[PDB]
């Protein structure tokens, strides 16, 4: 759910 | 209150960093937020241990996604933080060693400010910049533009209601550029990305909240100046 790199 | 003004200039902000193959936007935001208000209430500046909300706020997901407010929770509830160099990042979820860590920075409460449909976009532009003057503030935020940003002052572009929450970001000032408002907020996915690691907010958009949703929750440690 939570954006990454 | 200032025309502008940007806590990365005054020796309160550590420098980016890069959160890797980890959804942990809301632990960098939350030890960006206490690192500067602890720089600001003591006047020494140290690099915290995201890592340590990752694997010790066991109401976040770690990873996965998680929440400022419920780390700086955490943090007022276990004495404190460790630092970056005691409890080091590994961008995966791990078992909690906060018993094992011997020095933490400690903060004295926090606070919480969840827009609602009776404020107006003023209101909610002037708080948040009445908290960012007093230390940064922690604000959700819909990302999905953010591997696109490369620079200027960032609109909104495709974020549209309702906005998700799947980052976190850290505003740590504010300024103008031929009369556009901005936010001056540091992330988190290393010093090559955006400005130099930080990313310009367009504010005063219109919309109440604000680009991208990032008006809906703010959230900052708060830390009583030391005699
Ligand atoms: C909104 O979504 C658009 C499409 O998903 C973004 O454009 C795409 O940007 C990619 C990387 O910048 C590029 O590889 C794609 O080809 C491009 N898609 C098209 C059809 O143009 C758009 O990004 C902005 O606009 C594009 C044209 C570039 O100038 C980007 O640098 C811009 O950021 C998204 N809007 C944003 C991120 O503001």
């Amino acid at each position: 759910k939570a954006s990454v790199g | 209150a200032p025309e502008s003004w940007d806590w990365s200039k005054k020796g309160v902000i550590t420098k980016v960093k890069f959160q890797g193959q980890c959804g942990s936007g809301w632990a960098f935001s939350a030890t960006g937020a206490i690192e500067a208000a602890h720089a600001i209430a003591t006047g020494n500046l140290v690099s915290l241990s995201e890592q340590e909300l990752i694997d010790c706020v066991d109401e976040s997901e770690g990873c996965y996604n998680g929440w400022h407010y419920q780390s700086f929770e955490w943090v007022v509830k276990h004495g404190g933080i460790a630092s970056e160099a005691d409890y080091p990042y590994k961008a995966r979820d791990g078992k909690c060693k906060a018993n094992e860590i011997q020095d933490k920075v400690t903060i004295d409460n926090y606070g919480v400010q969840i827009l609602s449909n009776e404020s107006t976009e003023s209101e909610a532009e002037s708080s948040l910049q009445s908290f960012v003057l007093e230390q940064p503030i922690s604000v959700s935020i819909d990302a999905k533009d953010f591997h696109f940003y490369s620079g200027g002052i960032y609109d909104g572009g495709n974020c549209s209601s309702p906005y998700g929450i799947n980052h976190f970001v850290l505003i740590v000032g504010y300024g103008s550029e031929d009369g556009v408002d901005y936010w001056i907020a540091k992330n988190s996915w290393g010093e090559d990305w955006g400005i130099d690691g930080y990313i310009r907010i367009q504010r005063n958009t219109g919309n109440l909240l604000g680009v991208c949703g990032m008006n809906y929750f703010a959230s900052y440690p708060i830390i009583e100046k030391s005699e």
